[PDB]
RNA sequence: UUUUUUUUUU
RNA sequence: CGUAGCUGUAGAUGAAUGCUAAUUAUAGAGUAU
RNA sequence: UUUUUUUUUUUUUUU
RNA sequence: GGAAGCUGGAAGACGGAAUCGUUAUUAAGCGCCAGGUAGUCCUGGACACUGAAUCC
């Protein structure tokens, strides 16, 4: 201290780090409060208000139980939901009772979402129902941007400090208090970055992957008629009404706020300080998801490349044990940046795969099953991956989607060369005698919204695909095709195509099957059964798209015209039946492009 | 508070120009067209010859140079006093950059040609 | 091509000095419908103009000091009437001029639209198989919501072009320009 | 200290306050701490969340020199200046040389004097002696002790000019020169092309004769071998001609050597490139009404090149604009010299520092009687705005 | 400044960067034009179709780009040259309103119209080379230093360009001459110039003296990789002194200073290729210290390859044999290098020594061919090379793809002649007929006949041929067999010119009707 | 009651 | 839209606006000091 | 709307 | 006849006395145009904003 009876200013030098260590279920959570509930009863017109329900509560949660629904579907429907939440988690002759039960809870958890969103839940409610859904992993893109404001608004509230706890009895044994204040401090970093990164799409944005769509922006049309008519003598009507009613043309529109990126910016900071304290693999994976956001956190400061240099630094400089099962994650989120300590990082990341395969058995297959199912649910927390591969059968159904997207990861960077020529076909002869045991049926079938993402990789590196044709073998046209014929006029063939995706959607619209026909066109790039099998294959395609192609995106309209009228395509496609008349079609509604050179880029010279 | 250009920032009196950054209200039109005289004549190719003396820089700023710019320049801004209301002024910078244009006379920025414009 | 043109809408207007004469044209107007050939028919949507007035001022007696005025208040009435898909060209225009009565004069206003190249494509759909390797109410127009939108939108487009061209060539003593002599 | 104290008060002794900044208070806050009655309080601070992401880049620029950090100045656009009574005390106390200067501006709209030259720019040798005296009152013990380059000697002119820009203006004149003088050699065919080279080849030679003989730069050799950079005390015992001199020497010279961190702050930087006071024969027409615009002056063009802050390899330069001494309307940013991603856009405070600022005045015996039943209700009337916070509360009992 | 890009992962895999930059071009502002062609710059793989539609569109949007910004457009330019016919268009319609006395565009807009097609008399050489003889007195010593290297590249130059710099430096040098000083500052400004005029064949007698160390006792110049100017300078038609004071020095003759692996052998080679030196019996040491650093694994996938092509030419000058060391002794497991960045090196290296084994002795003399053996081992090299450039072909910009023409076309003429395996597929797919962005060539302006001129495809990748002309004009010891089939003269350095011309003769003969053809248009070294 | 820009400053 | 709020000057003992070698605009013509 | 703005208000009208 | 630049030492700080009247979006200030069939008023007609007090 001071002689002048003040702090030493050499004390505030640098910035203290964050802990959010911890990190548990809401299952061992109850098991203390049901112990714990003789010594919790020891604890003016309101002093009867904040006891009468405060103990109602503590007795019945341990309305009637998890039975009774319908007529029961305020918080009721906030302590309805802990039940249902935690009874789902407990799981992670016999199939035919489980199933009863486990059907039930999860057709009851979505029952009470309707109910829940029609009324705004409160300060004290809006938490714990988003805390419940990350413990579990179901979490909701219509619902979470709802409850984001409430935990914002009063986060930065004048009564933050001073206001004591809430009353649900589920923060006193919490290890933060001081309410609001300092519980979201002490969050888990690994919930923290749901925050950040939250998706605020709407449904109507479909003109990335679907096509074009025209948005409405005049919903009501008033139109007058003759028995609402108003009378040629306006000026005694006025005076037949008890206050005035007509009035001016005055509207006041809605003006978004921040909606909840004003927290997420404070909740960014947090993750740098967590990156010079040589803490675990795991816990680090949450700062490279924040750092690698696309709508949120944009460019304002100049501090993205800042915290990813640092980043990049640390995790170089580690030992290869604790870094070979932290691989998918990692190279998945570090891939979506370019700074300028790229090639430096992926270096070092590229060596460890060696070893990791040949210790693995990869060229006793309990090595490289245990190994995967790890990488799969025990690694990623609540990450969702390409083609939703997000935390087996008979052989080789869930390690190659695994396999699948790795690939893709490393051919993504754009800063220096991927990969060598040599990894790359080790790496595909990996896994092309892997997928040749795939179960050559059920659900359980590749679709093609996960295999473009592969295939859309290779597109774009400048490196041609091998000649293997088993991959495609195994996939597509085996069952994802028959079979939807299988389950249940000019006009019902457009319907035929467009039901597919509607619900479960095998492919994203125009996104991922526009570039198969474009890869089949290349694949074997020089020019003078593999022949057989891709002339079956791009007239199966083809003809799913004819029927749409009036409603679908310029951009994506130009690929698939392109790739039709080449040397490597089938035969007898272009005749005067459904292409030759389309052509011009689209020429006229867009004359500013090549007609003549129509099949330049992609035609009969291949590339 | 009172500012120039009222609460929409008007500006009825300035022009553009689509080459380099440059711009002057018409008062200063009338003497940079006089000045650059020799340049306008022999583009082209005694009662032709009558301006030659207004060419002067100092006469310019003297009494009887003063007038002399005073007496080109009306003042469109002031017009009659039934003009009022729809029965407003506009910019006249409409017919002021066709002379601009069409005279040929270099900015004193970069020496280009015809290169005014509306703003 | 002239066979190719077709009455789009047509905008009947009304300018009627008293208030007993506009509302004998309206009752008019209305006994002429419900008797075409088709079901249902043409419905025009009512547009009241509001009621411009003028009223002059002068001095009052003679030989006064002006101590008092006297008013001379001249009034007016307006109406506007819409149309759309007007198939029928003679069942319309001779009831909208035949439902005048006294001084109502009226002003109408043609819109025409003519059709591009016809689009035809989409011939029958590919098919292959797997490899296995009325509500029509009593006072309404019968005419579609969607085209009444895209129509009402150009004539609202119309509307403003006109209004800024027209300020732009509006000053005293036509023909004057700035240093012209 | 970190993210979870946002918003709070830091107590500042007030001598040693003054000591940390002997020139004055950073901003307006001279205007709230004469509102206490008493003589013997603290001075607080709030600790607003835009100075911990710039505090932070601080400490990484300094451990890196012992291309990750970054090597330019940042813009505070939008309390923007608020921040600065924080990172300047804190950044002195570390050892690091801070160029202070809030109030620029007294230099161009104060008595002075103006000398027209050949050069364009115009000197004020009375604001000239000003800048350094101002400069060395807390900034002392180092600058002597600093070495100096001798790759940076005597370049500059008068006014500051560099050499090679000072003896363009004179092209003209020379050109002119040479044009008569070559009748000469020109009045003495043999090939049709080497006659014409030959004579071409004459040009060249008397061309770089005349330009080292005709100039006649100042090379400061009042001081033939210096030893420092602050043992420059010529300077402020002649002011009628060296006062230009060496105010831009001491610039150039804290550009090229890597001793010590250095950090320039200008404040209200948005009043510069208008125009100034001052009266001339510069005017373009109508441009100015024979004006002299405040960024063609010696003093405010040092401080008006954000372009130049790639050459600070020692630190960087740093600036704000919250005043209304102009309204800042659009505020093009990127014909400036700033860029898009460096420029920092502050918001109102959040209705947790407005509970704060409220609850500080309240111990300061400031305030009357301030009931929390109103204390959200002044929220919606002032909007949570300083400036109008401040203000209301003062005029009014307050609550 | 820290470099940062983010990707269009907004559905993580969706629609295709190519094509949707693609329509967006035809419709949109001059601003969002320059934004985009950047991104092609940076990008790994090239469309040939998307350059001639930014080139054909550069001309019509060519009334809105301020001076400043095609100056910044045709900077990017300098990468991978390309151009077309119609650019040429845009930019002679507005260099002239560009001249407003500019100090540095003298040498940016001249070293960026030295490649692809310029020096248009009346429409481009008339303004630069009248503004620029008469701009003499406001140099710099940095500008004036690099434009010896522009004018050096130049062809069929004039007498008043070449004697306006040769005056300039003698009068700046003089300023200088009255240890970082002169060591660093004065004799690098004085080699450096040198070499630049002499490669017009020209010199004056104010220049060779001063040039000269006056004193022989000025030791310690240079390091070993800076001592070549002088002695290229030299060795043309009738110079020398400047070489040693007496053919004795202290750090040019004892093996340099001191060669070594520490990033001193890369140097010395790069600087070999740029200079017309042949390897003297002192200058013959370097390829000694091949055979010991090429045991090294380091050093066998970090410049092996680079070193190899850099210096084909000169056979006896870098490698023992043409076979012995370009053989695979241990390459059979260490054949992959960076997909295709340094592989395709390996192509062009076998390809070129392929050309002197040919023309040794059966019509060129200058010495003889080895045991019928070597061409056997030679085979088995390539035959394993370009197989693995089959997948990895799409990972090659626009330049890496230009020279592999001229490098793959060999390989079919000795083959036929009276083999290799894949010389039915990979030769006759995609590298015996290439469709790339032809880049404009390089013309003199001493025939005056721009107004009659084409275009036709050949090895050359464009030629002047026009209807008119069309078959008609472009189409002892050292000229009799040399000015023949050869038609190269062993300056320039022939290994590289001649199996340039000779292709694009066959070319022009095979598709076209082009005959009595005029080569000559030879440029300086 | 009044803002920079087509480039020649270590 | 005007007195705005805000904010620089002199917290005016000295802010009165007519007199006229001289021009702006309408009109066929309003001219001479 | 933490990559959003950068700001006083009139005498007929969104039928 | 209207307005404007320049120039400026036209006549006035007298009188708390006295005569003209306002029933509050009254009174007191400030700003705009419609007609007077080229320009051409400090009056009359007509709209809008700030808007206090007394025993009436």
């Amino acid at each position: 201290l001071l002689d002048t009876g003040e702090i030493v200013p050499g004390a505030f030098a640098s910035v203290k780090k964050v802990g959010d260590f911890p990190l548990l279920p809401l299952s061992l959570l109850l098991s203390r409060l049901k112990e714990r509930r003789q010594e919790l009863l020891r604890d003016f017109a309101r002093e009867e208000e904040r006891i009468q329900r405060k103990i109602k509560i503590l007795e019945l949660l341990a309305s009637q139980g998890a039975i009774g629904d319908a007529k029961r579907i305020h918080a009721d429907a906030v302590n309805l939901l802990l039940l249902l939440a935690a009874e789902a988690e407990t799981l992670a002759e016999e199939r035919q009772l489980w199933r009863l039960k486990c059907e039930g809870n999860e057709e009851k958890w979505n029952l009470c979402i309707s109910r829940l969103k029609e009324l705004a839940l409160d300060h004290e409610d809006s938490f714990l129902v988003f805390y419940a859904m990350c413990s579990t992993n179901r979490f909701d893109a219509v619902l979470l941007p709802a409850l984001l404001e409430r935990l914002e608004a009063s986060f930065f509230s004048s009564q933050a400090l001073s206001k004591p706890l809430f009353h649900p009895i589920f923060e006193v044994w919490d290890p933060p208090c001081e309410s609001f204040a300092a519980l979201i401090n002490v969050l888990p970093l690994s919930a923290k970055a749901v925050v950040v990164t939250a998706d605020r799409r709407s449904e109507r944005e479909r003109r990335e992957n679907e096509g074009w769509l025209a948005p409405p922006e005049a919903p009501p049309l008033v139109l007058p008629n003759w028995q609402t008519m108003h009378p040629v003598d306006m000026e005694a009507w006025e005076k037949k009404q008890r206050r005035v009613v007509r009035t001016r043309h005055v509207k006041a529109k809605i003006i978004r706020q921040a909606d909840g990126r004003k927290l997420a910016a404070t909740m960014a900071l947090h993750g740098r300080q967590a990156i010079h304290r040589d803490a675990a693999v795991s816990s680090l994976v949450s700062v490279a998801a924040m750092c690698a956001s696309n709508s949120q956190r944009a460019l304002r400061g100049e501090l993205l490349p800042e915290t990813l240099n640092l980043l990049a630094a640390e995790l170089l400089g580690r030992s290869a044990d604790a870094l070979s099962p932290h691989l998918l994650s990692l190279s998945f989120l570090l891939s979506q940046s370019s700074v300028s300590l790229t090639e430096r990082l992926f270096l070092h990341l590229e060596a460890v795969l060696r070893g990791w395969l040949e210790e693995n058995g990869f060229v006793a297959s309990e090595k490289r099953r245990k190994a995967s199912e790890e990488q799969l649910r025990n690694l990623p927390p609540g990450l969702n991956v390409f083609g939703l591969v997000q935390s087996d059968t008979e052989s080789a159904l869930w390690e190659s989607r695994v396999l699948a997207a790795l690939l893709s990861s490393f051919l993504r960077v754009d800063d220096y060369r991927p990969s060598l020529d040599f990894v790359l076909l080790l790496s595909d002869a990996l896994r092309n005698s892997l997928r040749r045991t795939a179960v050559l049926h059920e659900k359980d079938v590749l679709s093609l919204k996960e295999t473009g993402a592969l295939l859309s990789s290779f597109a774009t590196s400048g490196y041609a695909v091998p000649p293997s044709l088993m991959a495609c073998l195994v996939e597509h046209f085996l069952y994802d095709v028959d079979l939807f014929l299988t389950s249940s006029s000019s006009s019902s063939a457009e319907e035929a195509e467009q039901l597919s995706q509607s619900f479960f959607c095998s492919s994203r619209g125009r996104a991922t099957p526009g570039d198969c026909a474009t890869l089949l066109h290349s694949l074997a790039s020089p020019s003078p059964n593999l022949e057989k099998l891709r002339f079956e294959a791009m007239t199966q395609a083809w003809r799913l798209v004819a029927p749409v192609l009036h409603l679908l995106q310029p951009p994506c309209k130009l690929l698939i015209l392109n790739s039709l009228q080449t040397a490597h395509a089938p035969p007898d496609v272009s005749s005067t039946a459904f292409f030759q008349r389309s052509l011009e079609t689209f020429l006229r509604d867009n004359p500013d492009v090549d007609s003549s050179l129509l099949g330049s880029l992609f035609g009969t010279q291949g590339r | 508070a009172r500012r120039v250009g009222g609460i929409g920032r008007r500006c009825f009196l300035t022009l553009h120009c689509s080459a380099c950054s440059f711009f002057f209200q018409t008062s200063d039109a009338i003497k940079l067209i006089l000045t650059q005289q020799h340049h306008i004549l022999r583009k082209k190719g005694a009662s032709k010859f009558s301006l030659l003396p207004l060419a002067d820089a100092s006469l310019l700023l003297k009494r009887r140079g003063a007038l002399v710019l005073r007496s080109l320049h009306g003042d469109p801004l002031v017009g009659s006093r039934r003009q009022r209301g729809e029965f407003a002024p506009q910019a006249p910078t409409a017919e002021m950059a066709k002379m601009l244009n069409k005279s040929c006379v270099p900015c004193p920025r970069c020496k280009r040609e015809g290169r005014w414009e509306e703003g | 091509a002239l066979s190719a043109y077709s009455l789009r809408s047509l905008i009947v207007t009304y300018n009627s000095r008293n208030r007993s004469s506009m509302n004998a044209t309206i009752e008019n107007l209305k006994n002429a419908l419900r008797w075409t050939s088709p079901s249902e028919s043409s419905s025009p949507s009512s547009a009241p103009s509001s009621a411009p007035s003028s009223a002059p001022s002068s001095s009052w007696s003679p030989f006064k000091y002006k101590y008092a005025l006297r008013h001379y208040v001249f009034e007016d009435h307006r109406y506007a009437f819409a149309f759309y898909d007007v198939n029928s060209v003679q069942e319309v225009v001779s009831a909208a001029l035949g439902a005048m009565a006294g001084e109502t004069c009226c002003s109408c206003r043609f819109s025409w639209r003519f059709a591009g190249r016809p689009p035809v494509s989409l011939p029958t759909p590919p098919r292959l198989v797997p490899s296995s390797r009325a509500t029509v109410l009593r006072g309404h127009c019968p005419t579609d919501k969607e085209f009444i939108r895209r129509a009402l939108e150009e004539e609202q487009a119309v509307e403003r072009i006109r209004k800024k061209l027209d300020k732009k060539q509006l000053q005293w003593f036509p023909g004057k320009t700035p240093w012209a002599p | 200290v970190g993210v979870e104290d946002v918003g709070r008060f830091r107590l500042f002794d007030r001598h040693r306050l003054v000591e940390l900044l002997p020139e004055g208070l950073a901003g307006e806050l001279s205007r709230d701490v004469e509102m206490i009655p008493s003589a013997t309080s603290p001075i607080g601070v709030m600790l607003r969340k835009a100075t911990l992401e710039l505090q932070m880049q601080l400490e990484l620029f300094a451990r890196v020199h012992a291309l990750a950090a970054v090597q330019r100045g940042f813009l505070l656009d939008g309390g923007k200046s608020c921040v600065l009574n924080y990172l300047i005390p804190w950044a002195r106390e570390n050892n690091w040389l801070v160029v202070y200067e809030p109030l620029p501006s007294r230099y161009a709209r104060e008595i002075g004097d103006i000398k027209r030259s050949s050069a364009g720019v115009y000197i004020q040798s009375s604001f000239s002696q000003e800048f350094l005296e101002r400069l060395g009152r807390f900034n002392r013990r180092l600058l002597e002790e600093l070495p100096v380059a001798r790759r940076c000697y005597g370049q500059a002119a008068l006014d500051g000019v560099h050499r090679l820009y000072a003896e363009r203006s004179y092209h003209s004149l020379l050109e002119k020169a040479l044009e008569k003088d070559l009748d000469e050699i020109r009045e003495q065919l043999d090939s049709q092309l080497r006659e014409e080279i030959l004579l071409a080849r004459e040009r060249l030679a008397l061309w770089h004769t005349y330009r080292r003989e005709v100039s006649i730069p100042s090379m400061k050799s009042r001081l033939p071998n210096p030893a420092s950079v602050w043992e420059i005390a010529e300077f402020g015992l002649q002011n009628e001609a060296f006062a230009t001199q060496a105010l831009y020497e001491v610039w150039e010279q804290l550009k090229k050597q890597t001793q010590l961190n250095v950090l320039i702050a200008v404040d209200e930087w948005n009043e510069c490139f208008p125009v100034s006071e001052y009266v001339s024969m510069r005017y373009e027409g109508t441009r100015f009404n024979g004006h002299i615009p405040a960024f063609h002056l010696s003093t405010p063009r040092l401080l008006s090149r954000f372009d130049d802050a790639q050459q600070f390899q020692r630190g960087l330069k740093i600036c704000a604009t919250s005043w209304r001494r102009s309204n800042r309307r659009d505020y093009r940013p990127d014909l400036l010299g700033v860029r898009q991603e460096e420029i920092r856009t502050v918001r109102n405070f959040s209705p947790l520092e407005f509970a704060n600022f409220v609850a500080y005045y309240h111990k300061k015996k400031i305030l009357h009687e301030f009931p929390r039943e109103k204390l959200d209700y002044f929220y919606m009337l002032s909007g949570g705005n300083g400036f109008q916070a401040r203000r209301l509360l003062a005029s009014l009992y307050g609550g | 400044f820290s470099s940062l890009r983010l990707s269009q992962k907004d559905a993580r895999g969706s629609g295709y960067l190519p094509a949707q930059r693609f329509l967006s071009l035809l419709k949109a502002s001059p601003e969002e034009y320059r934004s985009l062609l950047r991104e092609a710059t940076q990008a790994k793989i090239v469309d040939p179709a998307f350059l001639r539609v930014a080139s054909q569109r550069f001309f019509a949007l060519s009334d809105r780009f301020y001076p400043p910004e095609i100056l910044d457009i045709l900077s990017d330019f300098a990468s991978f040259p390309y151009s077309d016919e119609a650019l040429l268009a845009a930019v002679a319609g507005r260099l002239e309103d560009q001249l407003v006395e500019p100090s540095p565009k003298r040498l940016a807009a001249l070293l960026s119209l030295s490649a692809r097609l310029g020096l248009c008399h009346p429409s481009i050489r008339d303004p630069l080379t009248k503004h620029i003889e008469e701009k003499m007195y406001a140099f710099d010593a940095a500008l004036l230093d690099s434009l010896c290297r522009t004018v050096g590249s130049l062809l069929s130059p004039r007498l008043p360009l070449l004697d306006g710099l040769a005056t300039q430096a003698q009068l700046l040098a003089s300023d200088l001459r009255a240890d970082e000083v002169a060591q660093r500052r004065y004799i690098a400004l004085l080699f450096r110039c040198l070499e630049g005029l002499s490669r017009q064949r020209y010199s004056q007698s104010a220049l060779v003296d001063a040039c000269v160390a006056c004193a022989e006792q000025h030791g310690q110049a240079f390091p070993l990789h800076d001592t070549l100017r002088a002695v290229a300078a030299a060795r043309r038609l009738d110079l020398a002194g400047i070489e040693e004071p007496l053919r004795r020095s202290d750090m040019a003759d004892k093996v340099n200073r001191a060669t070594d692996r520490g990033d001193q052998l890369l140097a010395l080679l790069r600087h070999l290729d740029l200079l017309r030196l042949r390897d003297s019996q002192l200058l013959q040491k370097v390829s000694e210290a091949v055979e010991l650093h090429s045991q090294k694994a380091a050093f066998l996938a970090t410049q092996l390859p680079e070193a190899l092509l850099h210096l084909t030419r000169l056979a006896p000058a870098d490698l023992r044999l043409p076979v012995a060391l370009l053989s695979q002794p241990s390459l059979l497991a260490m054949a992959p290098r960076l997909s295709a960045a340094q592989l395709q090196q390996l192509l062009s290296a076998s390809a070129l020594v392929l050309f002197q084994h040919i023309q040794r002795r059966e019509g060129g003399q200058g010495g003889d061919p080895l045991i019928a053996r070597e061409a056997e081992a030679l085979a088995k090299t390539v035959e394993r090379f370009l197989d693995l450039l089959k997948p990895q072909f799409l990972s090659l910009n626009l330049r890496d793809r230009r020279a592999l023409k001229e490098a793959a076309s060999l390989f079919l003429v000795e083959a036929k002649g009276a083999a290799l395996a894949p010389k039915t597929v990979d030769f006759c797919c995609f590298l015996e007929e290439a469709d790339v962005a032809p880049p404009l060539p390089l013309a003199p302006s001493g025939g005056v006949d721009f107004q009659s001129v084409g275009l036709v495809e050949a090895c050359s990748r464009l030629v002047l041929c026009a209807d008119a002309r069309f078959s008609e004009t472009r189409n002892e010891t050292t000229t009799c067999k040399l000015g023949g089939v050869s038609t190269d003269l062993p300056v320039s350095i022939t290994p590289q010119a001649a199996s340039s011309l000779l292709l694009t003769q066959l070319a022009l003969i095979r598709r076209g009707i082009l005959r009595h053809e005029i080569q000559t248009c030879i440029p300086p070294p």
